[PDB]
C-alpha cells in the first residue's frame, strides 16, 4: 500500500 | 495500564542516535502511539534536524510538531516528537524514515525503512 512523505 | 512494548533503536550514526518508543491505549485498540527520540552523544550539537516519515496506505499517519530543531553535543537535551497511527485494519505496520540535519559542518541526510518494529505495535 503506497506511502508518502509530508 | 498499557501493553508494556519494548522501545526500539532504530539509528546510530556518529554518536547521533533515534529511538522509538510505542504505546498502545487499551481504551482505543485502533491507535498506536510512537514517539521519537533524537539523542545526542558526541562532540558536536545536531541542528535543523527534522524526521519525515511514511506508512502503508493501509494505515494513516499524523505528525505532532517536534519539540525542538537541535540536538546539544554530550547527551543534550533530547528532541522528542510523536506520531499518532491509526490502524484498525490490524494491517502490518511498516514504517520508513527521512532525517535530515547538519552535524560537524556536515549536512546528513538518512532515509529507511524500520525493521524489527514489534507486532504488539500493529496486532
Amino acid at each position: 500500500p503506497d506511502w508518502d512523505f509530508n | 495500564g498499557s501493553a508494556p512494548i519494548p522501545d526500539l533503536k532504530v539509528f546510530e550514526r556518529e554518536g547521533v542516535q533515534l529511538n522509538l518508543s510505542f504505546i498502545r491505549p487499551p481504551e482505543n485498540p485502533a491507535l498506536l502511539l510512537i514517539t521519537i527520540t533524537a539523542t545526542n552523544f558526541s562532540e558536536g550539537d545536531v541542528t535543523h534536524f527534522i524526521c519525515q516519515a511514511a506508512v502503508p496506505k493501509s494505515l494513516q499517519l499524523q505528525l505532532q510538531a517536534p519539540s525542538g530543531n537541535t540536538v546539544p553535543a554530550r547527551g543534550g537535551l533530547p528532541i522528542t516528537q510523536l506520531f499518532r497511527i491509526l490502524n484498525p485494519n490490524k494491517a502490518p505496520l511498516r514504517l520508513k524514515l527521512r532525517l535530515t540535519y547538519d552535524h560537524f559542518h556536515q549536512s546528513v541526510q538518512e532515509i529507511f525503512e524500520v525493521n524489527n518494529l514489534p507486532v504488539e505495535s500493529w496486532q
